């Protein structure tokens, strides 16, 4: 199994594996079963601000979700990024449906890390900015059933049902180069992210939540994910 | 004091003593009314009618004919034409329905009131299928006796296509008991590793057609699919050669169970079960141990009910039983370790499906357990064997 | 109440679990039973005063068999609906062992029309010679 | 005591040196796949 740390945005409670009784902001360690949870509100069709950070000069793995005109969900676990996480990853979004549907598009998308090169001398970055995902938009390494283009958003559910997201799908959106990482050259690799997604209301109790994760460099769906599963977890541990 | 009756559809013997179901209801009423720590105020009383059994018309009258007179309860016939219809007798008027042996229950046919004690083949089906991993199958050959096998053994037929045994699924011969020509094809088709779908007369009846076709040797393996191998008498195959792996949930290892067998053989006095049946004189049929705990598990809920009474429910104008809403929930809440181990029923539908089987087979010293199977767990074998070394610290050959 | 008012024929209640109540009522008092759709004939249910104008599965079976070694498939898979889905293919079921198919049988999930489970795996297995069991509803909802 | 043992059947070839294999009922043994070769003096096809 790929080594992976995500935060999910879990649309669904899943209690028979630790995912609480409300729908959550969650943050994982190589386990679908969270370290740390907090209640979310979980609006029908609306727009999006999330936000993930790690600075290594409080340690504090941290992500917050707000609607315009709703509140935020810090659920900051302090985690030691040393040696959960390899020394180069992939990051990239990841979302899932299963038995029950739901809309899953993100909308535009950023990432900013910056590592110590030597701590004043001018460290390092790979920010982007994707507001414009285009129809045939080849820096992505969209995997599974993600679709994208038709508009500017990227559908990472098999979509244009109208709207009713055909169940029991699953898309990832892996980004296309890797970041240095372990320590090495050590870890105030405050990697930013921006996550604006957009979760439609399908009238079913929309479910099952999207996520954002920091996984290997070699990544794919792993043994069927449609589900309590959300995308990027081989089992339930 | 309190009154309390239940009712009993039974097949119908003309001439000879009564089926083996039948004496053990009424062996059940018997043991719990003579004991009073086990309900103090009972006097459980028995309206036992017998059916051609194969009529779904004379179940529906002798349904109505003790509900009438008034029960508390319906055992059951032991049919799948005459259990669909006083199933429907007794979801109509409220009295639960209390099944002993196995039933197809249509996936659409929406029911309360009927709970079955047998052990549903769904999960009987997975332990057939983690037995045959255990024995690491390719070659599966499955052999039924009439068209409800392929219902039953389901989750059998459904795995060819996660694992890899080649199903060659064949039937018996009806209208005969002379399975001469089957086993000739299967003799000549290579086909060492046999799951039988019988009842135990008929997997008994298989057996001496096999052994004088010599095919019962050193390299063949029949899986019984019945809970009842133990009652054949295996006497004429023990130094065979042949494997013979089954199931039995008939927990005989319990000197309270073990007792009750012992009482039981002594108090049947039927007629004999002469040698070209295939076998052993007198044991309980797990058709039969199962109506023992029938009795047992209901009057554990009418423990914990007390102000129950009975009424005089008439078919024709119907209406629902009045204790029959809460007196079902006591029925499926309700936990009692019987003579087939505990007796757990499931919230949704009342099959049993958490049940206790030990895994038995044939060694040179009879039928022997080698293991325990459990639903929520897998096959716990490795009982009776002991060892596996894996020396692989040899071949010498070059290090570099 | 319709025997009570009297009639010549009843024209069968249409399930498994509901034409067996009746079949032993006209076997009981007498009148033909017309059955309309395939039911499961137990095998020692004595009867006879019913017919049955489904076309029966013990030739239907043989006519997909038939099919099957003329398209002359060696790896077919069938696709049933119901528990009784299989008594509807017994010769089918039963016939890798007369010849050389290679029966791999699935099941639909019940309460759903997601096939996409299903045909998921279906191509995973590269099972290209599907034999469905469905009705024509359900035909149509797989198809598409 | 061959047959208990599983031991008469199609790979095994058994010569009785017995002239009188003919007495011996064979019923339960004409099916299972054995052979069972043996010699008879006694003319039994003769209508005298
Ligand atoms: C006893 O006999 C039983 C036979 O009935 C049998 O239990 C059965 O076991 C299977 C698994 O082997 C189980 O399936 C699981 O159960 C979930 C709930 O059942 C739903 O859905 C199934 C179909 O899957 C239906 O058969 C049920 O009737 C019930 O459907 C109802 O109908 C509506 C229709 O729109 C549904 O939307 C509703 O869910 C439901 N309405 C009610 C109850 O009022 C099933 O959903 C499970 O799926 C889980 O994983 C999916 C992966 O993506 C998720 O998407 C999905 O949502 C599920 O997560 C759980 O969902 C539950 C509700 O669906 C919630 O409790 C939670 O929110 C969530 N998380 C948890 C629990 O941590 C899964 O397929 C059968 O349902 C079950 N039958 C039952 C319970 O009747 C047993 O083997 C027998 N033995 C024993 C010992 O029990
Ligand atoms: C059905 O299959 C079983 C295996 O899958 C068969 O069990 C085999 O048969 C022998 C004789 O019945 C068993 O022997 C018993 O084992 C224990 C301890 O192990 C002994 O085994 C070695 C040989 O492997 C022997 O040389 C030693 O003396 C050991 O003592 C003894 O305590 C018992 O008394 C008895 O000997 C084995 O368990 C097993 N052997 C093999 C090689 O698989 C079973 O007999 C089959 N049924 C038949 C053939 O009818
Ligand atoms: C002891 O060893 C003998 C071999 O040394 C075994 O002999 C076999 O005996 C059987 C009879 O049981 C023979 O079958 C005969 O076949 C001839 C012609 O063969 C064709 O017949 C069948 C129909 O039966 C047909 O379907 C095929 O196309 C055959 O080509 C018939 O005329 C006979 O009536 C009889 O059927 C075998 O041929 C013969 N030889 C073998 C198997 O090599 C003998 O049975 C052994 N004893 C046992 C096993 O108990
Ligand atoms: C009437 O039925 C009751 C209920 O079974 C009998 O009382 C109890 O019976 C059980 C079964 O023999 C005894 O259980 C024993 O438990 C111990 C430790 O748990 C263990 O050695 C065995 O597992 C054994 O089953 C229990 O002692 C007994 N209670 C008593 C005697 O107070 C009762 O005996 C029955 N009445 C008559 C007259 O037999
Ligand atoms: C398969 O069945 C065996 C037999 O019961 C299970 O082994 C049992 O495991 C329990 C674990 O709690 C053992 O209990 C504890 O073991 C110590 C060891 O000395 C003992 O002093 C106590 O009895 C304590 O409760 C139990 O002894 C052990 N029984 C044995 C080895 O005969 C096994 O766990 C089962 N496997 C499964 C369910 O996968
Ligand atoms: C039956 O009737 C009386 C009713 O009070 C019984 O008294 C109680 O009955 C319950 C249930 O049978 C027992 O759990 C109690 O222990 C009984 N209490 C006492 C003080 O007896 C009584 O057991 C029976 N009486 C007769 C004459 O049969
Ligand atoms: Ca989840
Ligand atoms: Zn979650």
């Amino acid at each position: 199994a790929d080594t992976i740390v995500a935060v999910e945005l879990d649309t669904y409670p899943n209690t028979d594996i630790g995912d609480p009784s409300y729908p959550h902001i969650g943050i994982d360690i190589k386990s679908v079963r969270s370290k740390k949870t907090a209640k979310w509100n979980m609006q029908n069709g609306k727009v999006g601000t999330a936000h993930i950070i790690y600075n290594s000069v409080d340690k504090r793995l941290s992500a917050v979700v707000s609607y315009p005109n709703a509140d935020s969900a810090t659920v900051s676990y302090d985690v030691d990024l040393d040696n959960v996480l390899p020394e180069w990853v992939r990051v990239g979004l990841s979302a899932s449906t299963g038995l029950y549907k739901e809309t899953n598009t993100i909308l535009s998308w950023s990432f900013t890390s910056k590592l110590k090169s030597n701590s004043t001398h001018e460290t390092n970055a790979l920010h982007f900015m994707f507001n414009q995902f285009s129809k045939d938009q080849k820096d992505l390494i969209l995997q599974g059933d993600a679709t994208t283009g038709t508009d500017g958003n990227l559908e990472l559910t098999r979509v244009s049902s109208n709207g009713s997201p055909q169940g029991s799908s699953v898309g990832r959106a892996l980004f296309y180069a890797p970041v240095h990482i372990w320590e090495s050259s050590a870890v105030v690799a405050s990697f930013e992210a921006t996550f604006t997604f957009l979760i439609k209301s399908p009238d079913s109790h929309p479910a099952d939540g999207i996520a954002f994760f920091i996984s290997n460099i070699d990544s794919s769906i792993p043994s069927g994910s449609t589900g309590r599963l959300l995308g990027l977890f081989p089992d339930a541990n | 004091t309190h009154v309390l009756r239940f009712g009993g559809i039974f097949e119908y013997v003309e001439s000879g003593p009564m089926g083996a179901e039948e004496l053990a209801f009424r062996f059940a009423v018997n043991t719990i009314n003579r004991n009073r720590t086990l309900l103090p105020n009972t006097t459980l009383t028995y309206d036992t009618q017998k059916i051609n059994l194969y009529d779904s018309f004379e179940a529906s009258k002798k349904a109505c004919d003790q509900l009438s007179l008034g029960v508390a309860a319906i055992f059951g016939p032991s049919h799948s034409s005459s259990a669909n219809a006083v199933q429907s007798i007794c979801n109509a008027l409220g009295v639960p329905h209390i099944q002993t042996r196995w039933k197809h229950q249509v996936s659409d046919n929406k029911d309360s009131f009927y709970v079955s004690l047998y052990p549903d083949f769904s999960s009987l089906s997975r332990a057939i299928l983690d037995l045959v991993q255990f024995f690491k199958w390719k070659t599966v050959t499955v052999v039924y006796d009439d068209s409800t096998g392929l219902i039953r053994l389901q989750e059998l037929i459904k795995a060819p296509s996660r694992y890899n045994l080649r199903l060659k699924i064949r039937q018996l011969p009806a209208d005969t008991k002379d399975a001469k020509p089957l086993l000739k094809e299967m003799k000549r088709g290579k086909e060492f590793h046999v799951i039988f779908d019988c009842s135990h007369e008929m997997a008994a009846g298989i057996l001496k057609q096999a052994l004088a076709m010599g095919m019962m040797t050193e390299y063949y393996h029949y899986i019984f699919t019945t809970l009842d191998l133990f009652a054949l008498d295996v006497e004429p195959y023990r130094y065979s050669g042949v494997n013979m792996t089954g199931f039995r949930i008939l927990n005989t290892e319990n000197t309270q169970v073990s007792s009750i067998i012992e009482k039981w053989s002594m108090e049947r006095l039927q007629a004999p079960p002469k040698p070209d049946s295939g076998l052993l004189d007198g044991f309980m049929t797990t058709d039969a141990a199962l109506m023992y705990d029938a009795v047992h598990v209901v009057s554990v809920a009418v423990q914990q009910f007390p102000q129950m009474t009975v009424s005089s429910l008439q078919c024709n104008r119907h209406k629902p039983w009045r204790f029959g809403t809460r007196f079902m929930s006591l029925i499926k809440e309700a936990h009692w370790e019987g003579l087939t181990g505990r007796i757990t029923f499931n919230k949704t539908n009342g099959l049993r499906t958490d049940f206790d089987l030990d895994v038995i087979s044939l060694k040179e010293e009879g039928l022997e357990k080698i293991g325990t199977w459990d639903p929520a767990s897998g096959l716990n074998m490795t009982e009776s064997q002991k060892g596996k070394p894996a020396n692989i610290t040899d071949s010498l050959s070059n290090r570099s």
